[PDB]
């Protein structure tokens, strides 16, 4: 997203394709989304 | 003046296909739907308004 400025729907423009797009945000809470995934197995079993 | 109208003929040759690129250096290859959207970058307005 820091390479691309969004603008508008996709459907005006001629001969655009379809792909993927990341956004470097999402990674860095990803790191915590994988901690906090043990604890909740330690609670819910006993 | 006809090999004058040859060389006026190739400049509208290049200018269309590869753009500004054949004037400094080899001929690179652009579809013309995509090199108007250059010139609009050299003014002031951005590509979406093409
Ligand atoms: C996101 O990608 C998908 C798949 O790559 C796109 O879905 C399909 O895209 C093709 C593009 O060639 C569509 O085919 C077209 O169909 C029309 C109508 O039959 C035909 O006139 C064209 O010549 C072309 O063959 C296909 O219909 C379409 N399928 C669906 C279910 O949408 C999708 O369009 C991409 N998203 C965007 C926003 O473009
Ligand atoms: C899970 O809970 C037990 C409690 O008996 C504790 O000893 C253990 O350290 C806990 N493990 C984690 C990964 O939290």
């Amino acid at each position: 997203t820091d390479n691309t400025f969004v603008s508008g729907n996709c459907d005006v423009v001629i001969g655009i394709v379809n792909n993927t797009v990341y956004d470097p945000l999402q990674p860095e809470l990803d790191s915590f989304k994988e901690e906090l995934d043990k604890y909740f197995k330690n609670h819910t079993s006993p | 003046d006809e090999m004058i109208a040859q060389y006026t003929s190739a400049l509208l040759a290049g200018t269309i296909t590869s753009g500004w690129t054949f004037g400094a250096g080899p001929a690179l290859q652009i579809p013309f739907p995509m090199q108007m959207a250059y010139r609009f970058n050299g003014i002031g307005v951005t590509q979406n308004v093409l």
